């Protein structure tokens, strides 16, 4: 995955959401005759939306590209290609100039398997 | 970047990349492209031999023919599209008698469709696909109009009419041709027969 | 021939039959299932025949109009009800020779 | 809207018209027929990042010092800890509103308009950084392409060396038939033997 | 023209999010099929008068004689039936078409007579045509018989009684019956 | 010479608009069958699939958007001559787009 | 944006998700394309495209010719003689030269041929020359040989079944095969011999000698003169 402060936006708006889920329980629930338990749960939200907003810190520890330089990391991908670009067609050569060969050297194969054939019948 | 073709194989890193080998593709094969027959196809591999030497020749030395630019190549396949029996007449039958007779299939089943908000002994001879799916009783008739009428109406049935009638004079007359050249035909096996008959033979 | 049983019967069903059908309106019930059924009911609903076949009886109205070109102010109909009306007299007349 | 939704532009997709143009190929050698020629191009949503300054300009100010950024550590500080500070006082504001609401409850919530306006600083920069996410994404898939012709390397050289050294064996070099003199090897080395 | 064809102007169901109640004759206002001296549509200049005083639909409709799209049998989220009628009286009605939300479209609703003389046509045109373009190539002798012309016949190539005092398999089907029972003759 | 004057009242700016904003509505599978009357099949319609071959190239690329034009494209590259420009494939055929709406 | 309202005048249909985060990548593989070039033929592959899915029956098909086939005939040249050396073992007497097509002729017997016809590559392991198919039956039998259409169809059609039927089991197989080749030409001979029984019996000379084919499995009756 990538984008991952989306990820972490994820866990800001839609965490903000969560808020809003914290507010509907105050609607008429006092004096019509638990919501003390509901304060423990207002206790769990915050332990779980502030451990979310520690985790957003860590995936902030570590955004891809921390050089942060585009300008530069595009040369990065400058000199990639200055290693990849030349070995694409290299790379494939190798295939033709080994069935430039070997292609050759199986039909030998088919010849010693003629000669197979040659012991298969004394 | 060359490896951008090769980023087919990322593509691959995206896809399968096609089934590739196949026997069923030596299948399709064994009807695409020259000749037929894998065995006969077999007896042609020395001469599929000569397809790859001199049928091959053919090169690059001509005029790049502007005329032949450019989607307009596809034109010529739509001209192609353009310019280029016993069973067949009963085959094409099977066609329209499919058509019309599976339409009245249709007619039977949604009719029963209609007929099963009530009696449910009628429902019962859908076609196997519908009860499977939509329930019974589902159409439903409305009370409405006259509903309309028009000219052609009358027309239509005069001219049709005129028509067969004629069809039927065109019938009379040409099957009278055909009688006639029958008579014409078979006339001179009897006379064959007064030579036979006439003169006394067997018979 | 046995279609021509078939036919028979059915246009001897058509009959006043159709004085209570031309009220007659097809509609699918509550039972209908809605989603993404509808389209072959709606093909159900389609009362249209083959499409070059109705073009042919456009071409047969046009065409009479060609011969009404050829013929610009002809009326016929009237008494082409005794020509049907002469059929209906011939026939008997055929019927009492063949009787005699 | 389609007007209707089938296009009316039917005859000038007629086939004879190109068929008159293959007559007029020699035409302008010394109408649509040029109209069949490829049609000039939509400039056209040309325009950039439209929801950035002019966004900021709907207010935005730490999306301010976020546009300071475009010149930890670097840039990073305000990224990530003014980025904390932004969450954080942004819990602050959910004291502002949950800490105190019966009194008189509709100002603060009014507030929380405050606090929304304040939360529009957030988005922008990281959409900005979310291009340098696709750039980090095609530098991570840059060289799995790399990964593909090394296993050429992987697996062509095996082919090499293997069959090239087991191309000579007991069956010696896989040439040894020698052509016409393996017309005999079924017999000068099998029926000659006695 | 009234059967399964397109008429659809979708951005108006955009922005009304779909059907509600009411708003079904609204897109169904904007339909030919819509009447003008409906009282669908006199009542709607009662709307360009009274306005208020419309109630619901049928209220003010039935009441009220001429054509009507009165609503009956809804089928949310997609179909609405909503037949036409012509009211000859404050309690009398003369329903008409069942006009119904095909979506994005609305029909009126066909005879089954149409149909079936469809069918009908058809079929028999099927008889016809099997008359047409076929018959009389079987040409009929009292000795040759019906008769089949061809400038090659392969592909393929009430009398008398009493007379003169392949198999194209060489035998090959019992040949093959006893490969039916000789496949398992040492098997069975 | 004059085959803009066989138009009976058309000429028009025409240009790169209206060809992708239709070829958008080529998309849908659903839009296969109406395909299927006059407007356009086999015919002289062909040529409009046969000059819309030009996508494939560069800068005409980059305004595509919905690649379902693009397989409504391989429609075309494929035989359309079957049923694909015939009777293939019903409601299916969308949801053969679905799936690829799905994946 | 502008160019997208210029063509937003059109029928609810494009037809996919509002979302456009691809799109978004697909102005980012403008960029891309900046960073592309080669190639042409790369360029839906810049564009990431021409691959949406394939699972739909559709058609697929293209253009295949010519050395295409013929170097895959190449590669049968390979596994083929490769399974040969391999399994192989037995159903002898035998004496095969295997080209292209799997070679089984014989002497005054009759014509065998073997094509594979399943999943490509299983050598050693399951490298017993499993498939093949009945080719072109066109038994070399002297007193008749020739083979027109009919024979080729029911013959080598429930032939070839039963032998995928023989893959469904437990290996036997080909020497099953083996066996209903000589089975079925050698009936064959039956009723030419008792072809030729009838050639004296219904004939010249004379009668009372005969060699009816019973119903029975198969028996020929040379009863004599009494």
């Amino acid at each position: 995955m990538a984008c991952r402060c989306t990820q972490l936006q994820d866990t800001i708006d839609e965490v903000a959401t969560q808020f809003y889920s914290s507010i509907h329980y105050l609607s008429s629930h006092h004096d019509f005759v638990s919501a003390e338990e509901l304060q423990f749960a207002q206790r769990d939200l915050a332990k779980d939306l502030v451990t979310k907003f520690m985790q957003i810190d860590t995936l902030i520890n570590q955004l891809p590209g921390i050089s942060t330089a585009p300008k530069h990391q595009l040369e990065k991908i400058k000199k990639l290609q200055n290693s990849i670009e030349e070995k694409q067609l290299e790379r494939k050569s190798l295939e033709s100039e080994n069935e430039d060969l070997k292609l050759q050297l199986a039909k030998r194969i088919e010849t010693f398997g003629r000669l197979s054939c040659v012991l298969f019948q004394p | 970047d060359a490896d951008i073709s090769s980023l087919s194989l990322s593509l691959d890193p995206e896809i399968i990349g096609g089934q590739n080998n196949f026997l069923e593709n030596n299948l399709q094969q064994i009807f695409q492209k020259i000749i037929q027959e894998r065995g006969p196809f077999r007896d042609l591999k020395e001469e599929d031999l000569q397809k790859e030497l001199q049928k091959e020749s053919i090169k690059d030395e001509s005029s790049a023919k502007s005329s032949e630019t450019e989607n307009v190549l596809e034109f010529a396949t739509l001209d192609s599209k353009r310019n280029v029996d016993s069973q067949a007449y009963k085959k094409e039958l099977i066609e329209q008698i499919m058509i019309a007779q599976t339409e009245c299939s249709l007619a039977l089943d949604m009719t029963s469709l209609l007929l099963s908000k009530f009696k449910e002994n009628s429902i019962e001879t859908i076609s196997p696909f519908l009860k499977s799916t939509v329930p019974p009783s589902s159409l439903q008739f409305s009370r409405s109009q006259p509903p309309e009428s028009k000219e052609s109406d009358a027309t239509l049935a005069k001219c049709w009419k005129e028509k067969s009638l004629t069809s039927s004079c065109k019938f009379l007359f040409e099957a009278k041709e055909r009688l006639t050249s029958v008579v014409e035909t078979e006339h001179e096996y009897y006379t064959e027969l007064v030579k036979v008959k006439e003169a006394s033979w067997p018979l | 021939n046995i279609l021509l049983s078939q036919i028979h019967s059915l246009s001897n069903n058509l009959a006043a039959h159709s004085h209570t059908l031309q009220t007659t309106s097809i509609y699918p019930s509550l039972e209908f299932p809605v989603k993404e059924q509808e389209p072959l009911l709606t093909t159900l609903l389609r009362t249209k025949a083959l499409p070059e076949v109705e073009e042919w009886e456009a071409n047969t109205l046009q065409e009479y109009e060609a011969s009404i070109s050829s013929q610009p102010k002809k009326k016929e109909a009237n008494d082409a009800y005794q020509k049907d009306q002469l059929w209906d007299q011939a026939r008997i007349i055929f019927m009492e020779e063949r009787e005699n | 809207s389609a007007f209707p939704p089938p296009p009316p532009y039917y005859k000038l997709f007629t086939r004879e018209n190109i068929e008159k143009v293959i007559s007029n190929m020699e035409k302008e050698a010394k109408s649509l027929a040029k109209l069949f020629k490829k049609p000039s191009c939509l400039t056209s949503g040309t325009y950039q990042m439209f929801g950035d300054t002019w966004r900021l300009d709907e207010a935005n100010a730490i999306v301010g010092t976020s546009f300071t950024r475009v010149h930890d550590l670097i840039k990073i500080p305000r990224r990530a800890y003014e980025l904390r500070f932004l969450s954080r006082s942004l819990m602050l504001n959910f004291l502002e509103l949950l800490g105190i609401m019966a009194k008189a409850p509709e100002q603060f919530p009014s507030k929380v308009e405050n606090i929304r306006v304040l939360l529009l600083n957030l988005h922008h920069l990281i959409n900005d950084y979310r291009p340098h996410q696709s750039r980090e994404s095609l530098i991570m898939l840059l060289e799995k392409q790399l990964k593909h012709e090394e296993s050429q390397v992987e697996l062509l050289r095996t082919h090499n060396r293997q069959m090239t050294e087991t191309l000579e064996k007991y069956k010696s070099l896989d040439f040894n038939m020698e052509k016409e003199g393996d017309v005999i090897q079924q017999l000068k080395s099998s029926i000659k033997k006695p | 023209d009234l059967t399964s064809i397109q008429w659809r102007m979708p951005e108006w169901v955009q922005s009304m999010g779909g059907l509600r109640t009411e708003n079904v004759l609204e897109y169904f206002s904007q339909s030919p099929f819509y009447s003008h001296k409906s009282n669908n549509e006199m009542l709607k200049m009662q709307s360009q008068f009274n306005a208020l005083d419309l109630g619901d639909l049928n209220s003010q409709l039935k009441r009220l004689t001429g054509i009507q799209f009165v609503i009956i049998h809804e089928r949310p989220p997609f179909l609405w039936v909503i037949q036409k009628q012509n009211r000859l009286n404050e309690n009398e009605v003369k329903p008409l078409t069942v006009y119904f939300v095909c979506n994005e479209n609305i029909y009126m609703a066909p005879n089954a007579y149409t149909l079936l003389a469809t069918r009908m046509l058809n079929a028999t045109y099927c008889f016809q045509k099997a008359l047409t373009k076929i018959e009389k190539f079987p040409q009929y002798n009292p000795q040759e018989g019906y008769t089949y012309p061809k400038l090659s016949n392969d592909n393929l190539e009430e009398n008398k009684n009493q007379s003169i005092e392949p198999e194209d398999f060489s035998v090959v089907r019992a040949f093959m019956q006893s490969l039916h029972s000789s496949k398992e003759a040492p098997d069975v | 010479e004059t085959k803009w004057l066989l138009s009976k009242v058309p000429d028009d700016k025409s240009r790169f608009e209206i060809e992708l904003e239709f070829v958008q509505m080529l998309s849908n599978p659903w839009y296969l069958n109406f395909l299927a009357q006059h407007k356009y099949f086999e015919d002289e319609a062909f040529l409009q699939y046969l000059e819309y071959m030009e996508y494939w190239r560069e800068p005409e690329y980059v305004k595509f958007i919905i690649y379902p034009t693009c397989l409504h494209m391989l429609t075309l590259l494929k035989n359309p001559q079957f049923r694909n420009d015939i009777s293939r494939a019903d409601l299916s055929k969308q949801v053969n787009d679905e799936i690829y709406y799905e994946w | 944006f502008l160019q997208g309202q210029k063509f937003c005048f059109q029928n609810l249909v494009h037809v996919l998700q509002d979302i456009r985060y691809q799109l978004s990548f697909a102005r980012l593989r403008n960029s891309d394309l900046v960073t592309a070039l080669d190639i042409l033929s790369t360029g839906t592959s810049l564009r990431l495209a021409n691959a949406p899915t394939s699972k739909l029956y559709m058609l697929s098909e293209s253009p295949l010719s010519t050395k295409q086939i013929l170097q895959t005939l190449h590669a049968l040249n390979m596994l083929i003689r490769i399974r040969l050396s391999l399994y192989e073992i037995i159903p002898t007497p035998f004496q095969h030269f295997t080209i292209a097509n799997g070679r089984c002729t014989f002497t005054v017997p009759n014509e065998f041929s073997v094509s594979l016809t399943t999943n490509s590559q299983d050598p050693k392991s399951t490298g017993i020359s499993f498939q093949w198919i009945v080719v072109d039956f066109q038994f070399h039998l002297p007193d008749f040989s020739s083979t027109p259409a009919k024979y080729r169809v029911f013959i080598e059609l429930h032939l070839n079944e039963e032998i995928a039927a023989a893959f469904v089991l437990q290996k036997p197989i080909l020497p099953l095969i083996y066996n209903i080749l000589h089975k079925f030409c050698l009936y064959q001979r039956l009723n030419l011999l008792s072809q030729q029984t009838f050639q004296l019996s219904r004939e010249s000379w004379l009668g009372h000698l005969r060699g009816v084919y019973d119903e029975k499995p198969p028996r020929l009756r040379l009863y004599y003169w009494p």
